[PDB]
């Protein structure tokens, strides 16, 4: 039984785990943009969100700060995080980060995923994006929108 | 022959106004029940 | 335990070729807009992915050039620039990393 | 490797039978395969059929102008008259037209009710590509058939039949082949119904006429028997009542086909072709 | 051995009459030693039977078995081969018609156990047989309808004699 | 066994003895060795043998062949298309003679099982039982528990 | 394979060149017609000289009738593929291109009349004892009506048309070789002129593929 | 007059002796080059039979995915039918329904539904009743229907099609989507039309109006099984196309004194586009509301 369990089990045990997830953290805060499978890069998702926050409380603030020297391993990243990062989203209160599957590992099959922090310096990923407004079903809605418009001003 | 949901089509400006309109439908469809006793009950 | 008797051909091809274990059919496998080759509805494409994945190591290659050395992460942002242009107002006090190539068509300035 | 020879020689033989199993020769004709001598096959073909046939005649009837023309093909083509061979067709004109009237007579002395359209589809189908090319390949008729084509096709075959005929109408006389004719072609009708010769539409409408013609009033339909009636598999007797008098009762799956039915029972017994009718006397004529 | 899948492209047919229907071209390609089972490159084989050239290679491209991408390349080269020398005209124009694995040669390796025991292991290869044939794929049969099966019994109610008698 | 074989219905040739009797062996075909042992009975059916048999059945064409052979064979061929090949192998005058017309006295179909000892195109003279022959009818046809005019 | 074992005694025999020793180019416009000319034909005399010198019973007049049955004869093996018999008619340079890419094909091709009798239009020798061997090669001129019919591996007609003759203007080079005393002369090899018209259109339609560009790559016009 | 049965005969007897026509007309198999214009396989070059080869020929060449995704042609830049044969050598492009823009895509699909409205409404009345068929009115996409101007018989001058009547009509439809057939074009001359389409009032002025339109006074006619009809442009290639297929209302145009002209209205989607129960039975309701063409 499992029944609201929200963390995965993965690595050698608890600790193993942070270390795994800091690992890809620190990676992702220096390149901004990196591939790794799917159920590893979905756990680390949570805490790349989360560092953003505590960027944004400042290089004066000593929690934040001993959060920053725990979850990067590359120290030369702390003032990237503070300076940088945190900046870049101080008008945004959340989803700094997209995540996308790309196709399985060559080797074993693996599923895979590419994580990134938006607004970063890299050719962008080819976004999924939806259906033009006009083709013909976005066109037929369209109509039916106007017409309601009309109706309701009436 | 591929699978299709609701809003596999939709274009970023139409997924918005699908979601409002049918909401509104349900809204409209409970509210209108709330008389029953005036709208040709059975015997009781 | 071991078997008691022999599984003849004819018990064994039901197991076999049971539907269970056969290879389902995808029906989620459309052509991709930007190149025309394969992909699924729910994964990235696989080509257009590689050619974005080329030039994010070529411009990595580049930043390293750049920073010469571990631990030299800049505190200012950066932007990439191609040949024949120049940084814009937006650009002044960022890394500026120069590629030896004509801009993507597909990389969009900003 | 074993010491031997036989077994060796042994499996080969089997190694050829499957490999022409796999795949069949094309066939020939028997002419062209071994242990064949047209002069005695033609004299057994006379012998096995107890007819005293001239050998002159016998041989035209085989024949044909297909093997005539493309002889002559052949002899034109090698640069090569001695070719003054006389088809069968004056045999066929006068064998086919003896076989339908001997037909006919004995059609109609044996059911003198038939009418005349009937007795017409009865000599066509014993008269048949069908019939008559069954019976001549079971008498060496293909066998001894010159041809342009083999297989011999069906309408040449038919020719060579009746040609056949009209040579024993020149050798033996009327009366001798008539007896060929009755062994060989009235014997097809033995087990076969009326209707399974004569291919009728709308039965119930023939009937209506032959009873007007007998100045008896229209037959009535009426169930006779019915059981599962609202079942998939239902059975129905329809009777056809004239007078108010059982004239004829049919069976059948649905009230329109038990209906259908009972007209063409109706019209075997009025015909006399019923199935327990006298049958045929194939006894020597007194 | 055997190679007799290898001389089938090697058959020259007469030429066709004015009134013939146009034959078919008829394309056998194969993969030899491939080190894959062949019992787990039966279900691939089994999976494109009957499919159209496209749709064959759009399943296997996104196939996570080994023997997926062997036999898209074998499916690839046996599609270029059609149209360069057996005159097709459409590459896309081809089904496959018949596609199979076949027992290779194989190697024999000892594998160890404890207690001083061992097995005989071996190293399988598997061959590849696929025949593609010019034209749409054919259409699957419809599933027999009840107006099939009440026909069928129908019949069979009918062809039913009485036995042990006249 | 019968099931592991094939089976027939009763049957003739053209409805063989129905109008006349036609001997269905057409044709004999002999190949004896002038050298072979085996062939030795073969030899002596030619010399005294085949040629009085041939005055019995002047319908059959008998072809002698005389050729090396080390097993002398005779085919026989019925005018219904069947061909039988039979070895006469170091077979006695006497039990050569026996095959002989055994051959001739067949009709050339298939020896294998014949599901009825006995074969007819018209079974029935009164009527074929159906479930209504021995049933009574009602007036009116009326079925059980069935209320009329109502 | 391009070279036997090395130091051997024993080498490769051949019996013919690769190419022509002279190409002749035919006049433009030599179809409508359907200083220099002398030395042309001074170098002809001369060339003509040594093949009259090995084989001493040689006539330049009976060359283009015999040209024309060494043609159609060797045309017709296409027909029932007997390559035995071809390979007398023509030489081992001409023998790959005639029938390698009708290995698996049926070819129906037939000679229906001459319409201008053949003319030598060039005669020329090899430079004497390139390896001890000496070659004579003569153009031949042939302008004929022929129908060829191509069929490919199915029976299924795949080029031309089997009953339509229609005109061809083409040089045929022969060669043989003078020191063997066993040598004939063999259909060579054949020019093609530049202003020859094109052949006529396949039945069949043909695709040609763009470039495959890598992912990294760019599609440029 | 021609019974309407033996009016098809003719109709299709004239339509194919045309088609042979123009066949016979192409020198033995021409030649013509046609390069790929197409963001995808760029460069690709298609040397085709001159009057025989359409671009799904061209799409054959390519893949099974461009045949069945290229609803219409590019040619040179104009919309050109699937199963048009090319003329010359040109470039061609693919469009399909998801493209950024396919508004040329739209029209010809949304003309091709209306043409197949004409089909069934001819066939659907009784022998005893006329009925005239007038135009396909060109009314834009967002309208929401597509509509069908019909001229019924004088009796049927009070009679309005009950809901029952209105899905007759949606199954007729139906079953031609299931017969899966395509549509077949001819450009001939107003010469050639105007004989066809004689016993027709309606086609003979809409006829001359497109003749007149052009330099040439060429026609595009179309058919889909035994109906032809006369087109305002490119269409689709087959019927199979249309899935969610149904035929909302008949509006009675006014002014009614010349004329009663019947506006027979339908909303459809294709395979591609297929819409959601849910959100298809909103677009039957506008479509149920009568369109003005503007
Ligand atoms: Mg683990
Ligand atoms: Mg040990
Ligand atoms: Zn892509």
């Amino acid at each position: 039984i499992s029944h609201g369990r929200v963390f995965r089990r993965m690595g050698l045990g608890p600790e193993s785990r942070i270390h795994l997830l800091r690992n890809l953290l620190t990676g992702l805060v220096r390149h901004e943009r990196i591939e790794a499978p799917w159920a590893r890069v979905d756990e680390m998702r949570g805490y790349a969100e989360k560092l953003i926050d505590y960027g944004k409380l400042g290089d004066t603030n000593e929690r934040a700060m001993r959060m920053a020297d725990f979850w990067l391993t590359e120290k030369d990243l702390i003032p990237k995080l503070f300076q940088v990062l945190a900046p870049r989203y101080k008008d945004q209160t959340g989803g700094y980060t997209r995540m996308l599957q790309i196709p399985n590992r060559s080797l074993d099959r693996a599923k895979m995923a590419v994580i990134e922090y938006k607004g970063n310096c890299l050719p962008p990923l080819p976004l999924p994006r939806r259906d033009s407004h006009l083709t013909l079903l976005n066109q037929l809605l369209q109509g039916l929108r106007q017409d309601l418009r009309q109706s309701q001003e009436a | 022959k591929s699978g299709t949901w609701w809003d596999e089509h939709l274009s970023e400006e139409n997924v918005p106004f699908i979601k409002q309109l049918v909401s509104d439908e349900d809204k409209a469809q409970l509210a209108s029940k709330l008389c029953p006793l005036k709208d040709e009950p059975w015997p009781i | 335990a071991a078997p008691k008797n022999r599984r003849t051909i004819e018990v064994n091809r039901c197991r076999r070729r049971n539907p269970q274990k056969l290879i389902k059919v995808k029906n989620n496998i459309d052509v991709c807009p930007e190149c025309g080759h394969l992909k699924q509805k729910h994964v990235l494409c696989a080509y257009c992915y590689e050619k974005v994945c080329k030039e994010t190591a070529e411009i990595r290659r580049q930043i390293g050039k750049q920073e010469g050395g571990p631990f030299k992460a800049p505190t200012i942002e950066t932007v990439v620039l191609y040949t024949g242009e120049t940084p814009s107002e937006q650009d002044q006090g960022k890394r500026i990393i120069e590629r030896d190539r004509k801009r993507p068509s597909w990389f969009t300035q900003n | 490797v074993k010491k031997g020879f036989r077994a060796a020689f042994r499996f080969q033989k089997e190694l050829e039978r499957q490999r022409l199993l796999r795949c069949p020769p094309p066939p020939v004709r028997r002419s062209e395969k071994p242990n064949w001598d047209y002069h005695a096959e033609i004299q057994a073909f006379g012998h096995r059929l107890q007819e005293n046939f001239s050998l002159d005649l016998l041989k035209t009837a085989f024949v044909n102008s297909c093997y005539i023309k493309s002889e002559e093909a052949k002899r034109q083509q090698l640069g090569i008259v001695l070719l003054n061979l006389k088809s069968n067709q004056e045999l066929s004109e006068q064998g086919t037209s003896f076989s339908q009237t001997c037909l006919t007579q004995f059609l109609e002395d044996e059911y003198p009710d038939m009418p005349t359209e009937g007795i017409k589809n009865l000599v066509d189908f014993l008269t048949g590509e069908e019939v008559v090319c069954h019976v001549a390949r079971n008498l060496a008729v293909e066998q001894l058939t010159l041809s342009e084509e083999f297989p011999v096709p069906p309408a040449v075959l038919q020719q060579t039949f009746f040609a056949v005929i009209g040579a024993l109408l020149q050798s033996s006389g009327p009366e001798r082949t008539a007896l060929f004719i009755r062994d060989f072609l009235i014997t097809q009708m033995t087990g076969k119904e009326l209707f399974e010769m004569w291919k009728i539409i709308n039965p119930m409408g023939l009937l209506v006429e032959e009873l007007k013609k007998r100045n008896v009033s229209a037959p009535e339909s009426r169930l006779t028997r019915q059981s599962g009636g609202t079942t998939a598999l239902p059975l129905y007797f329809v009777g056809l009542y004239c007078d108010k008098k059982l004239i004829a009762e049919g069976p059948g799956e649905t009230v329109l086909v038990a209906e259908e039915e009972a007209a063409r029972v109706a019209l075997r017994k009025l015909y006399g072709f019923t199935e327990n009718r006298r049958p045929w006397n194939y006894s020597k004529p007194k | 051995i055997s190679r007799k899948w290898e001389k089938k492209n090697k058959i020259v047919y007469p030429p066709q009459l004015p009134g013939e229907p146009r034959r078919p071209a008829e394309i056998y390609h194969c993969r030899r030693q491939i080190k894959y089972s062949k019992d787990k490159m039966w279900y691939l084989a089994k999976l494109i039977r009957g499919m159209s050239i496209d749709q064959a290679l759009a399943q296997l491209e996104f196939n996570d078995k080994k023997g997926a991408k062997i036999i898209k390349e074998v499916l690839l080269e046996a599609q270029d081969m059609a149209v360069r020398d057996h005159n097709v005209e459409f590459r896309s124009n081809l089904y496959i018609a018949e596609s199979t694995s076949g027992r290779g040669q194989c190697l024999k390796r000892i594998r160890y156990h404890g207690r001083g025991r061992f097995g005989i292991m071996e190293k399988v290869y598997c061959h590849y047989f696929v025949k593609l044939v010019e034209g749409p794929p054919p259409p699957p049969e419809p599933p027999k309808t009840a107006v099939a099966h009440a026909k069928e019994y129908i019949q069979q109610l009918r062809s039913r004699t009485i036995v042990h008698t006249l | 066994t019968a099931r592991g074989t094939p089976s027939r219905f009763l049957a003739s040739v053209l409805h063989n003895g129905l109008g006349r009797y036609v001997q269905q062996l057409q044709r004999l075909s002999f190949s004896v060795s002038r050298d072979g042992a085996s062939s030795r009975g073969a030899r002596e059916f030619v010399e005294r043998e085949v040629i009085d048999f041939a005055r019995r059945n002047p319908g059959v064409v008998i072809y002698v062949n005389s050729r090396p052979c080390c097993v002398p064979r005779v085919v026989a061929e019925y005018l219904n298309g069947a061909v039988r090949e039979e070895s006469i192998h170091c077979k006695s005058v006497e039990e050569i003679s026996t095959l002989v017309q055994k051959l001739a006295d067949q009709s050339g179909l298939d020896v294998i099982r014949i599901r009825k000892p006995f074969h007819t195109d018209n079974p029935s003279i009164q009527g074929q039982w159906h479930p209504f022959t021995n049933k009574p009818t009602t007036f009116r046809g009326l079925r059980p528990r069935e209320v009329q005019d109502p | 394979l391009v070279i036997p074992p090395e130091k051997s005694d024993r080498s490769i025999h051949l019996a013919c060149t690769a190419g022509i020793f002279d190409a002749y180019v035919p006049p433009e416009g030599d179809a409508r017609i359907s200083t220099e000319r002398m030395k042309k034909t001074m170098a002809s005399q001369v060339s003509i000289r040594r093949i009259k010198d090995y084989d001493a019973n040689f006539k330049i007049k009976d060359f283009p009738e015999k040209a024309k049955d060494i043609f159609i004869e060797a045309h017709l093996c296409l027909n029932n593929s007997d390559h035995d018999r071809l390979h007398t008619l023509v030489t081992e340079h001409c023998f790959p291109d005639m029938t390698w890419d009708i290995k698996y094909k049926t070819v129906r091709w037939s000679f229906v009349e001459s319409l201008e009798p053949s003319h030598v239009v060039q005669v020329r020798c090899s430079s004497m004892m390139n390896q001890g061997n000496v070659y004579g090669q003569i153009t031949v001129r042939m302008h004929t009506r022929q129908t060829l019919a191509i069929y490919d591996r199915f029976g299924r007609l795949m080029y031309g048309q089997e009953d339509v003759p229609k005109d061809v203007l083409e040089y045929v080079v022969f060669e043989k070789q003078l020191t063997n005393p066993y040598g004939s002369w063999r259909m060579h090899t054949k020019i093609v002129p530049p202003w020859a018209p094109p052949k006529q259109p396949i039945l069949k339609t043909v695709m040609i593929p763009g470039p495959q560009l890598k992912p990294e790559e760019e599609y440029e016009e | 007059q021609l019974s309407p049965t033996e009016l098809t005969e003719m109709r299709n007897d004239l339509f194919n002796k045309e088609k042979a026509r123009q066949l016979s007309l192409t020198p033995r198999t021409e030649k013509i080059e046609v390069k790929h214009v197409g963001k995808t396989d760029p460069g690709t070059v298609f040397v085709m039979n001159k009057n025989i080869s359409t671009p799904y020929s061209c799409a054959m060449h390519l893949s099974e995915w461009y045949c069945r995704k290229s609803i219409l042609a590019l040619v040179d830049g104009q919309p050109w039918d699937m199963y048009k044969p090319l003329t010359k050598s040109c470039e061609i492009k693919f469009l399909t329904f998801k493209d950024c823009d396919p508004g040329e895509v739209n029209k010809a699909y949304w003309r091709s539904c209306a043409m197949m409205m004409g089909c069934v409404i001819e066939r659907a009345f009784k022998d005893e009743y006329m009925v005239n068929l007038v135009r396909a009115p060109e009314v834009p996409v967002i309208s929401g229907a597509f509509c069908y101007d019909v001229v019924l018989d004088s009796k049927l001058d009070e009679w309005m099609p009950t809901k029952e009547n209105l899905r007759s009509f949606t199954k007729d439809a139906h079953a031609l989507i299931y017969k899966d057939l395509p549509f077949e074009t001819l450009e001939v001359e107003a010469k050639v039309a105007l004989e066809i389409f004689q016993h027709s009032k309606y086609k003979v002025d809409f006829i001359e109006e497109k003749a007149s339109q052009n330099p040439e006074r060429i026609v595009k006619l179309h058919r889909i099984g035994d109906f032809i009809d006369v087109s305002e442009g490119p269409l689709i290639p087959r019927t199979s196309i249309c899935f969610q297929y149904e035929v909302s209302a008949v509006h009675n145009l006014q002014p009614t004194q010349p004329s009663l002209i019947r506006r027979f209205q339908g909303v459809s989607l294709p395979v591609h586009l297929r819409a959601h129960f849910t959100i298809w039975d909103k677009l039957l309701e506008r479509s149920r509301k009568m369109v003005t063409e503007d």
